[PDB]
């Protein structure tokens, strides 16, 4: 196979204090106070590194064990310990599902969003989506965003709103979505510019919102499916005519003219009068 | 015969002396000094994150 | 009510303002460090 | 010495914990053995 | 009564439902065993190896096999060097 | 005494120290040098294992010093465990059956664990899955159990 | 239900043990109780008058799994798991002497009610003892092959009934140091081994949740069995769980692993009683020896419930 190729030296890689806005270093926050409030935000620098997933993947101290997550900087192509990181330094599959708690690296998702929205994200909405801005407006933007969208994960749909410099990237995956989130983050495209790579909110397009509608519905269906035995949702849905048939014939139990209710055969357990299961 | 041995190791580990609680309880020992020396250095000013 | 109902509703009255004043102890002066390595497991039999 | 010896308190003492003992129960207390020079540094650093 | 056998004997009466627990996903009671019965029960189920009919001399032999796959320990009059003591913290060889 | 007295109220060592001095000096620049090691790229309860390491790696070199070749004699000895130069619970640990590779004490502190075990590294290799290298968060320790 | 005992309560708990009861039983006068635990003591109450701890007997390196009663109530006799058995005095409370030389854990111990004294000491080294209560020497041991886990004596005095991990029920003469008949049917260890009060019947519990009465007398056919009952499972712990007998003979006692005692009659065959009331493996199911319908019960669950049957 191939070891987890270490992407930084140690020796550019330290924990010192961030650059100095202000007079007095505060340590219980570890944020410079003092200056001028006029500084407060300044800009987004541009990030120490980016990532080849052809070239820096491998296997960690992870591999072995099942359940480990992604690793946080594996994504964002500063994690100098290579093999010996416990964390997967590999890209997320599709089948890399994670439960609405944590993101694929760990990190605890949180009730509500923050207003600056960006960070690990909030469990209340199962957000695909993610929102870049900052790209210096040319006219081969699409082009290049689908270039450079594509090597962290399966994508579902990117629409490029050009003119703005912005675009919203639709993976098919969550986890694909937060490791892409986390590696295109003030990163450069094509020129030397910070991509403002956040969360994306929710497109007013009442045809996106239909859309998503729908396949919240169809996810939630695939769950009931898998709950319910396959005759039983067979009868349910009533599409193909034979199972209408065996509605008709089944649900008379003696009596005619019943046409027994829902709440009656479609029941499971010991002691209904049904096949059952 | 192995009857014997996982009975006679069972009631050895929840009857035995040594397991009075459970587990094998030892006496609190010291540490050595570096060790305390290197988290006193190692933490300094508390100004890291 | 004779003695008897009264002696056993003070006895229980009582056990309910003991229980009261045993946490207004607490509350009122805690006893400095608030540790307790006397930790006895509790064991469960869950039936999922 | 007079005032000392005339409000001589003796009242009744209960059960007494120790502080450093029931530190020393926890993890998150250990014991080792230093030069008092460096106790006292340690002591001043931590303080400030 | 009512703990004698003919009143646990008589059944429940009347037709049974077509359509309980302690806590929301399951039943749970408190139960009291020995410290030594949860250990070596959680013991044969974690243990690689719980089960699988094993004596002395075999499993010795397996721990010499799991030994040599190891590092060198190191000389422990040895403070410096190649052959200095590593103890513990020699690691398995992949 | 453990205590630094200055030059003439110091007493010499017992006989035989000036043969192990020059490793004894060795240990002692080497826990010198795991003072000054950076912890800017490890977990922080991993800057603390080398110290543990090299006090093991000292005590046991007094250790079969004493008892595999008998070496240094026996007032030697315990003036070595009395001076700070072997860990002498640790020693006694190695004296008994089934602790005579015993990483450190604070690996058998069954007191102060969450659920009252010993460290994974006293388990036997062979009731541990394959490609685990486990790595004591006490002190890095890749397995102490006798039969390893 | 109206009261049928003399008894302050119908039922009632006691409590104070910080350890599993191993092993509770009854004066036979019936009107004190010995309980000895896991937490290597001893607790001394009063059934009669005001229930009232009155003594606790502290000497023990380690569990308590067994303690009887003389012939006469004022020695107490313990079988405990630091290799040793012991004789108190129960009038200083001190301790009158120490039996020593079993290599293993005593599971079992009796003691003769009639005729000389004796102490049946079964231990996990595979050894019957045979002690004089006057000596800390063993009179006599009968070594065998496999630990064993319940012993009891016989009228006459002369054999012992000793259960073991080998599944079957062993009678030896003690003059002889032999088996004179094994008794077979079990298919797993046997926990208690019980002499009928009249001595005519022989109860045992084993740990495949089956209690079997087995005709004793001389004249006996082949198969010595008598009747199979069910309906008391042993749980996950495997304790050494001990029955009784009424002082009737009519009723049998066992305790189970879901906290209940489970009661049968032992010539009909019955499930008389299924006792609810503790959150562990109930390790003694004991009769009143005074003529009384008072059961008591000893759990893991560190408690004993006293009760009446009406
Ligand atoms: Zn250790
Ligand atoms: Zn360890
Ligand atoms: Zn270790």
């Amino acid at each position: 196979r191939r070891p987890a190729r270490p992407q930084i030296d140690p020796a550019l890689v330290k924990s010192e204090r961030p650059p100095q806005t202000g007079t007095v270093f505060n340590i219980w926050y570890n944020k410079w106070s003092g200056g001028d409030r006029e500084d407060k935000y300044l800009s987004q620098t541009h990030a120490k590194g980016r990532c080849n997933i052809a070239r820096d993947s491998g296997y960690t101290r992870a591999d072995s064990r099942p359940g480990s997550y992604f690793c946080l900087y594996f994504a964002r192509g500063i994690c100098p310990k290579g093999q010996d990181c416990d964390y997967l330094h590999r890209l997320p599959t599709i089948h890399d599902i994670f439960n609405p708690n944590v993101d694929c690296f760990g990190r605890d998702k949180f009730a509500d969003y923050r207003d600056d929205m960006g960070g690990v994200g909030s469990f209340n909405r199962q957000n695909r989506t993610i929102y870049v801005g900052r790209i210096h407006v040319t006219d081969d933007i699409e082009e290049i965003v689908a270039r450079h969208f594509a090597e962290w994960g399966q994508i579902e749909r990117i629409r490029v709103l050009n003119n703005r410099g912005v675009a919203f990237i639709t993976y098919t995956n969550e986890a694909n979505a937060q490791f892409a989130k986390e590696a295109m983050a003030h990163q450069s495209l094509d020129h030397n510019e910070i991509l403002n790579v956040r969360w994306a909110t929710a497109d007013p397009n009442p045809l996106a919102q239909k859309r998503e509608q729908r396949r919240i519905e169809e996810q939630a269906a695939e769950a009931i499916r898998r709950a319910l035995p396959a005759e039983f949702v067979a009868e349910i849905e009533g599409k193909d005519p034979e199972a209408r048939k065996r509605r008709k014939l089944e649900s008379s139990y003696g009596l005619e003219g019943y046409e027994a209710p829902d709440a009656v055969h479609f029941a499971r357990g010991p002691n209904a009068v049904n096949p059952r299961g | 015969a192995q009857k014997k041995k996982e009975w006679l190791r069972m009631q050895r580990n929840r009857f035995g002396e040594k397991r009075k609680g459970g587990f094998v309880e030892t006496q609190k020992a010291d540490m050595p000094p570096e060790h305390l020396r290197k988290i006193v250095k190692d933490i300094g000013d508390v100004s890291q994150k | 009510p004779s003695k008897e109902e009264v002696e056993a509703t003070a006895e229980r009255t009582k056990n309910a303002l003991a229980a009261l004043v045993s946490g207004a102890l607490a509350a009122q002066k805690p006893k400095n460090v608030q540790v307790n390595t006397k930790r006895e497991a509790t064991f469960v039999k869950y039936t999922p | 010495y007079v005032l000392n010896e005339l409000h001589r308190k003796r009242p009744k003492s209960m059960q007494k914990q120790s502080l450093l003992r029931t530190l020393k129960q926890t993890k998150f207390f250990q014991q080792t053995t230093i030069d008092w020079v460096e106790a006292g540094l340690q002591v001043c650093r931590q303080g400030f | 009564v009512p703990y004698t056998g003919e009143n646990l004997a008589r059944p429940s009466y009347g037709p049974a439902n077509p359509f309980k627990n302690n806590v929301l996903t399951g039943h749970a009671e408190e139960m009291y065993i020995s410290e030594a019965t949860f250990r070596a029960k959680h013991r044969a189920v974690e243990a690689v190896g719980g089960g699988v009919m094993r004596s002395n001399r075999e499993m010795k032999e397996v721990n010499k096999r799991l030994r040599e796959m190891r590092e060198d320990k190191g000389s422990a009059t040895i403070a410096d060097g190649e052959g200095a003591y590593i103890g513990p913290w020699a690691r398995y060889k992949r | 005494m453990p205590a630094i007295r200055p030059a003439s109220k110091r007493k010499p060592p017992p006989d035989g120290f000036s043969d192990i001095e020059e490793d004894l000096l060795i240990f002692a620049n080497k826990m010198k040098d795991a003072q000054n090691t950076p912890t800017d790229n490890i977990p922080k309860h991993q800057a603390q294992w080398p110290i543990f390491q090299i006090a093991h790696q000292r005590s046991r070199y007094v250790y079969e010093l004493y008892y595999q070749k008998q070496a240094i004699s026996k007032q030697l000895y315990d003036w070595l465990l009395k001076n700070g130069y072997a860990d002498a619970m640790l020693i006694a640990k190695w004296k008994k059956q089934g602790y005579e590779k015993l990483c450190c004490l604070r690996c058998i502190q069954t007191k102060e664990t969450n659920f009252n075990s010993t460290c994974i590294c006293r388990v036997p290799r062979a009731q541990l899955k394959e490609d685990q290298d486990i790595q004591c968060v006490n002190c890095g320790c890749r397995g102490c159990a006798s039969t390893d | 239900t109206p009261r049928t005992s003399n008894l302050k309560a119908p039922l009632m708990e006691l409590s104070g043990h910080t350890g599993e009861i191993f092993t509770a039983k009854f004066d036979p006068t019936g009107t004190l109780i010995a309980s000895g635990s896991m937490d290597r003591t001893i607790m001394l109450w009063r059934v009669y008058g005001d229930c009232e701890n009155y003594g606790v007997l502290n000497g023990h390196k380690a569990a308590i799994l067994d303690l009887q009663w003389s012939r006469d109530g004022d020695i107490l006799f313990s079988a405990s798991a630091d290799m040793h058995l012991a004789s108190w005095d129960l009038t200083t409370g001190q301790r009158i002497r120490r039996y020593i030389g079993h290599e293993e854990i005593i599971n079992a111990m009796d003691v003769t009610q009639r005729g000389e004294e004796l102490l049946i000491s079964g231990s996990d080294d595979g050894t019957i003892g045979i002690w004089d209560p006057r000596t800390k020497n063993a009179v006599d041991y009968i070594e065998t092959d496999f630990p064993i886990t319940a012993v009891a004596v016989s009228e006459a005095g002369n054999e012992i009934y000793s259960g073991g991990i080998d599944n079957d029920i062993k009678v030896w003469d003690i003059r002889k140091k032999a088996v004179v008949h094994t008794m077979l049917g079990h298919n797993d260890t046997i926990t208690t081994l019980r002499v009928s009060p009249d001595g005519q019947q022989l109860l045992s519990y084993a740990m495949d949740s089956t209690a079997r009465t087995w005709d004793i007398r001389p004249f006996a056919p082949t198969d010595r069995h008598i009747r199979t009952f069910d309906g008391a499972p042993l749980g996950l712990e495997k304790n050494l769980i001990r029955g009784s007998w009424s002082k009737d003979g009519k009723k049998i006692a066992v305790g189970a692993g879901d906290g209940t005692v489970v009661i049968w009659g032992s010539d009909t065959g019955k499930l008389l009683y299924k006792l609810p009331g503790h959150k562990g493996t109930v390790n003694c199911a004991e009769f009143a020896p005074d003529g009384a319908p008072i059961i008591l019960s000893a759990s893991s669950d560190r408690t004993m419930l006293l009760g009446e049957l009406i």
